[PDB]
């Protein structure tokens, strides 16, 4: 019985892992998220007589976990669809095999607890969760909901959102694991509510306000067919490496200029738009800037412009 | 600033152990390198303190900065620091000192000392790893002559062919006066020292 | 101190050790004293055998001993700190072009894009 | 002899253990069923070795456990928050999805 | 397996005990069979309870269970605590001892029950129960019907100037909605302005963090401070500089350009016109 | 159940971990039964 065993250790030592013994059950145990993600994680190497092999035990619930997210229709309906995935291992044993399944379910029990401690906190942008579930209300009657797994060209396109909207999750989780590192940042703790959030997904909501914003502004102008100008400038548009793409999802101010094309003659009318992420539409003419919030101030704004500027045709 | 400092010598020999072992239970590492300088009062009669501790240390990362560079010696950034002496008959518990992280930026930097009469004294760099820990932060120390005076080019002269590494547990405190961040602090740095007491030997050390 | 700490631990290891032995030992030595017949008394000899199966089970015990000895060092030699974080699936290393490509046209998506422009 | 090798080592050590009951009760036989006080010299000679080379072999490995100076206590992990063979991981997953 | 070998040993003893003493018989057994499950059912609650202790949700929970018969004791977040008690009892009732039996119908079970207190209230209501149930959809329900009793106690102290909704205290700005629907766990009520809130934030959420002050003033400053947001991003068509040099009563002083000094206002909501230095001749007018 | 050396060593906060907890509180049960069942005798 004896030899079988501690060689099996081997195994696994061989494969560095850290190893450490429990209490009066007197088995050693592995460390099996080693890689890390937040929670500690333990598993005993059961002795299994029955299949002469071993087989960790563990406190884990489901067997099986992965952050699914899903959109709901205006019926709720589903439509788009998803679920966390991982690379196959190839394992010289079933039981590092384990090991490996041990792990991704605690690191998506991890980030299950991101998600649903940020729901908390971000809610005043609107987020919403029954506990069971985390409403996300949006444009068209949507909800990008979320959960954790228990126990035409459209479809494509939104499968790639749902690709987007789960894998850059975990991005952000990373990162989030790196601020886990204890920098203390205090300019933005200000700019940021209470307290120290995760972040994970108040951006990804962010670019999405500012994508059906500037696209409803866009309808706006093509409803009266007015030229213009949009010049969009990513912080993603510039990365060497992940690490620069992790960093491309900030806090920062993005300008986007509106260069709105309106006489032949008279100069096109700057248009700055500068949506901070936390802690916006800022209009430019021939006469004097200004600064707005609702897109609508900008329209009428603009009626006053193909109003009185027609009075100044009428003039002479 | 009251910092609560621990010392912890290492051997050489078993260094490399520590380093393994302390990267797998605490955050970090995070590369340290940096060139003290002091800068001497010379005024009499008394009363001038004129403690060891009193001449002044004028402090710089020098990391980031490159090798080749010479104008580095006011280019670079600097501070300035006191540390007044460690409290009387302080055992057991970690010693606790005074300390003061003065910052300045300007072209004239070095030259202020002498503005002050100070002249150039004793200087070292030192080069190690910090550890992070919530607020409570340990760094590791070696003490290397520099090549030449005020020369950032290696190698840099060790002070013995087996330099100890001389661990150094800290933590600052906002102010004397709060015995509650006093005992926050305290418990801190006494779970830190409970954390790796298991490969290491600190204590507390008078100054 | 560190050091004073793994030496008693070896104290305590050497001695366990030295008592178990010497204990097998000592059993199976006195088995001999036992081992007379001829001469004693009839009564005499029955406490005698009980000695000697009580010896045995000592011995057998001692024996046992040792492998919980044994169960400790191993404990030792597997509780130190490895050497480094553990090689995994490093293939297939992930392109940052697809990634830019779809984040930016997404993010696009329905826009009418003009250059940039300083 | 690094790490694992010892344990390896060990095991060595282990198939020794068991077989020196019966030896004993060989060398108790030579007097009981093979009645021969020379044999049993014999194999009393050979018995003793079985105890020693062992005893000899824990005090030494024991040293060797002091030697390669692994602390008595086992540390407190710390939660590690990115090794980079999960960062890669991760994104070669990001990769994988996209 | 284990319960279906540990259990019955002992039933089949009290089966035989039965006739040991006196004549019962088959339903002294019924009753064991339920504050079993009972007992698990606490159990399989007050464990989750340490879930959401150890895990999410952290803090603000730590309802001890207890050796006795058995004895909950949740607790909230901290506010000047609140705690809930869950037990099995029994109600015996006229109401079906006599009109039924006579059939297949029992008389004394007897008995068993789940209470659910809800304490610092005085109202310890006797919430329905009816699985699925977890621990958390107590905790939920119980936050609502608590926290929305602080929204309507907010709401009787709001001015009535300020109209509001009974859906969540969602109180109207013409034309834009201000709800504020309380957190769950922790309070502070996050408040959603309409996508997402400005700095006001801060000046609310954050603000109502700090604690001084009711959790009213704050929002009368609330309802005073975002018509002027509306206004001043309407004044900027003709310079109204709401010049403060006159008076900072509730009236509000708006000025004028590019120009004794008029000053056009406006605040009833109504249309009006009071220059003044002094206090000049003044007159109002309803257009619109 | 029936009824419900220096090996004390073991990381400190564990959790999150598993560690039997073989069996608990199941003894309780039938026991807080029993217990009960006399309850109304007393």
């Amino acid at each position: 019985t004896e030899h079988e065993y501690y060689t099996e250790l081997v195994k696994v030592k061989e494969a560095s892992w850290p190893l450490f013994n429990s209490q009066g059950s007197n088995h050693l145990s592995v460390q099996y998220s080693c890689l890390g993600g937040i929670s500690l994680g333990l598993g005993l190497i059961r002795m299994k007589p029955e299949s002469k092999s071993f087989e960790v035990q563990s406190s884990l619930l489901y067997s099986q976990a992965a952050l699914k997210i899903s959109i709901l229709n205006k019926d709720r309906d589903e439509i788009g669809s998803s679920t966390w995935s991982w690379p196959s291992q190839n394992c010289n044993s079933v039981l590092l095999k384990d090991i490996y399944k041990l792990q991704e379910i605690l690191f998506e029990m991890d980030i299950w607890n991101s998600l649903l401690q940020e729901a908390q906190s971000c809610g005043n942008q609107g987020v919403n969760f029954t506990g069971d579930e985390i409403l996300v209300p949006i444009s068209d009657d949507h909800v990008v909901r979320i959960t954790l797994e228990t126990s035409k060209q459209e479809k494509e396109l939104l499968k790639c959102l749902c690709d987007t909207l789960n894998a850059i999750a975990h991005i952000l989780f990373l990162k989030h694991c790196r601020k886990s590192d204890r920098r203390s940042q205090q300019p933005e703790l200000y700019m940021a509510i209470d307290a120290n959030a995760p972040l994970i997904l108040r951006p990804l909501i962010f670019y999405y306000n500012l994508n059906q914003e500037s696209l409803e502004f866009q309808r706006w102008l093509k409803q009266r067919d007015i030229s213009f100008k949009f010049m969009p400038n990513y912080p993603w548009e510039k990365a060497k490496d992940f690490l620069e793409l992790e960093n491309s999802l900030s806090i920062n101010r993005l300008s986007i200029s509106w260069r709105i094309m309106v006489s032949n003659f008279e100069p096109a009318i700057f248009i700055q738009h500068t949506p901070t992420l936390h802690g916006v539409w800022r209009c430019k003419d021939q006469y004097s800037s200004n600064q707005f919030s609702s897109l609508k101030n900008v329209c009428q704004y603009i009626e006053h412009h193909i109003n009185s500027l027609s009075r100044r045709s009428k003039k002479t | 600033m009251q910092e609560l400092y621990l010392l912890g010598v290492v051997p050489s020999r078993r260094f490399e152990a520590v380093v393994n072992s302390l990267s797998k239970t605490l955050d970090g590492p995070k590369t340290i390198l940096e060139f003290w300088v002091v800068y001497r009062p010379k005024d009499v009669p008394p009363n001038l303190p004129r403690q060891p501790d009193s001449w002044l240390r004028l402090c710089s990362n020098i990391e980031s900065h490159d090798e080749t560079d010479t104008e580095w010696s006011k280019n670079t950034q600097w501070s300035m620091y006191l540390e007044g002496n460690s409290e009387p008959k302080r055992e057991d518990k970690c010693g606790i000192r005074p300390v003061n992280r003065a910052k300045l930026t300007n072209g004239s930097v070095t030259e202020f000392v002498e503005k002050m009469g100070y002249e150039f004294s004793h200087e070292y760099i030192i080069q190690g790893l910090e550890y992070f820990f919530f607020d409570t932060t340990v760094r590791i120390y070696q003490t290397l002559i520099p090549s030449q005076q005020r020369s950032i080019k290696p190698p840099f002269h060790p002070m013995n062919e087996e330099q100890p590494w001389i661990l150094h547990v800290y933590t600052h405190v906002a102010d004397a006066s709060n015995q509650v961040a006093m005992a926050k602090a305290e418990a801190n740095l006494t779970k830190v020292k409970t954390l790796l007491s298991a490969f290491c030997d600190l204590k507390n050390v008078r100054l | 101190s560190f050091q004073r700490q793994l030496v008693q631990r070896t104290n305590t290891l050497n001695s366990s050790i030295d008592n178990a032995t010497l204990t097998i030992l000592s059993r199976f030595q006195d088995i001999l004293d036992i081992a007379i017949n001829e001469g004693k008394d009839k009564y005499t000899v029955a406490p005698e055998v009980y000695q000697i199966e009580c010896h045995t089970v000592s011995m057998v015990r001692a024996v046992e001993q040792l492998l919980d000895v044994s169960r400790q060092i191993k404990s030792y030699w597997l509780t130190n700190s490895l050497s480094t974080s553990f090689p995994t699936v490093d293939y297939s290393e992930p392109d940052l072009e697809k990634v830019k490509r779809t984040l930016t046209k997404l993010q696009n998506h329905l826009l009418e894009v003009s250059l940039i422009e300083p | 002899s690094s790490d694992t090798q010892q344990v390896q080592n060990i095991l060595e050590l282990e198939a020794k253990i068991p077989d020196i009951l019966s030896s004993a009760g060989k060398c108790i036989e030579a007097i009981q069923l093979n009645n021969s006080l020379e044999d049993f010299r014999k194999y009393s000679k050979e018995f003793l070795e079985t105890v020693e080379f062992i005893s000899t072999g824990l005090r030494r490995q024991a040293l060797e456990l002091e030697k390669a100076e692994v602390p008595v206590v086992s540390l407190q992990p710390k939660k590690r928050y990115a090794s980079t063979p999960l960062s890669n991981l991760i994104f070669d997953q990001s990769s994988k999805l996209i | 397996a284990k319960y279906r070998v540990f259990i019955e040993l002992h039933l089949n003893e009290e089966i035989a005990a039965a006739f040991v003493l006196q004549k019962p018989i088959l339903p002294l057994i019924y009753n064991i069979l339920h504050k079993f499950c009972l007992y698990q059912r606490l159990n399989l609650l007050s464990q989750q309870t340490f879930q959401l202790s150890r895990e999410s949700w952290l803090g603000h929970l730590r309802g001890v269970y207890d050796e006795k018969p058995p004895r909950l004791r949740l607790y909230y977040w901290p506010q000047l605590g609140h705690y809930i008690h869950i037990f099995v009892n029994t109600q015996p009732i006229s109401a079906f001892e006599r009109t039924l039996s006579s059939k297949r119908s029992s008389c004394e079970y007897d008995h068993f029950l789940l209470l659910v207190e809800w304490h610092h209230d005085g109202i310890v209501e006797h919430v329905p129960l009816d699985d699925h149930m977890d621990a958390q959809h107590l905790l939920l329900l119980i936050t609502q019907k608590h926290a929305q009793l602080i929204l309507e106690q907010i709401r009787k102290e709001l001015h009535p100037n300020i109209f509001s909704e009974h859906v969540g205290g969602g109180l109207k700005i013409h034309v834009f909605d201000n709800e504020i629907i309380v957190k769950v766990n922790s309070v502070t009520g996050r408040l959603v302005l309409s996508l997402s809130p400005p700095r006001h934030l801060r000046a609310a959420e954050k603000n109502i963090a700090l604690n001084t002050q009711p959790p009213a003033q704050i929002l009368n400053r609330l309802y005073f401070f975002c018509i002027q947001t509306q206004l001043l991003e309407v004044a900027q068509c003709a310079e109204l500089h709401a010049v403060q040099g006159y008076y900072s009563f509730p009236y509000l002083t708006f000025s004028k350009g590019k120009w004794w000094v008029l000053a056009y206002n406006v605040e009833s909501n109504s249309w009006s016109v009071r220059l003044l230095n002094a206090a000049g001749q003044t007159l109002y007018t309803q257009d619109v | 159940d029936n009824l419900e050396e220096n090996k004390n060593q073991s990381i400190e906060n564990a959790d999150y971990s598993f560690s039997p907890e073989d069996f608990s509180v199941v003894r309780a049960f039938m026991q807080s039964l029993h217990s009960s069942k006399e309850a109304p005798d007393v």
